[PDB]
């Protein structure tokens, strides 16, 4: 599975054998993660941090 | 004065050594911003009595 591998030294091959193919790359990204998380760095508010 | 004097091919290579990249891809994200603003407030007036 080439998604599951990565750094092979020898190299992988894998054949599509399909036909329709879908790629969902809503999740693929690390940055979406975090902007989800929070898009700015969390602050405490100054009222409470004191 | 009458010949063919040149050609061109067709030809291509069998890029079996990967050799060649052709297109490349790669996953890219926007970020849209979008803060709501206070307006205006409307107000009705009484007496405290």
């Amino acid at each position: 599975s080439i998604e599951d591998q990565g750094t092979t030294i020898h190299g992988d091959v894998e054949l599509v054998v399909e036909n329709e193919t879908s790629a969902d790359v809503s999740s693929v990204l690390a940055e979406v993660d975090q902007i989800e998380n929070n898009p700015v760095e969390e602050v405490l508010d100054a009222d409470d941090a004191v | 004065d009458l010949a063919v004097i040149g050609f061109e091919l067709d030809t291509r290579f069998t890029n079996t050594n990967r050799r060649q990249r052709g297109h490349l891809l790669q996953t890219r994200a926007l970020q849209f911003r979008h803060p709501i603003p206070m307006h205006a407030p409307v107000t009705l007036p009484m007496d405290t009595m």
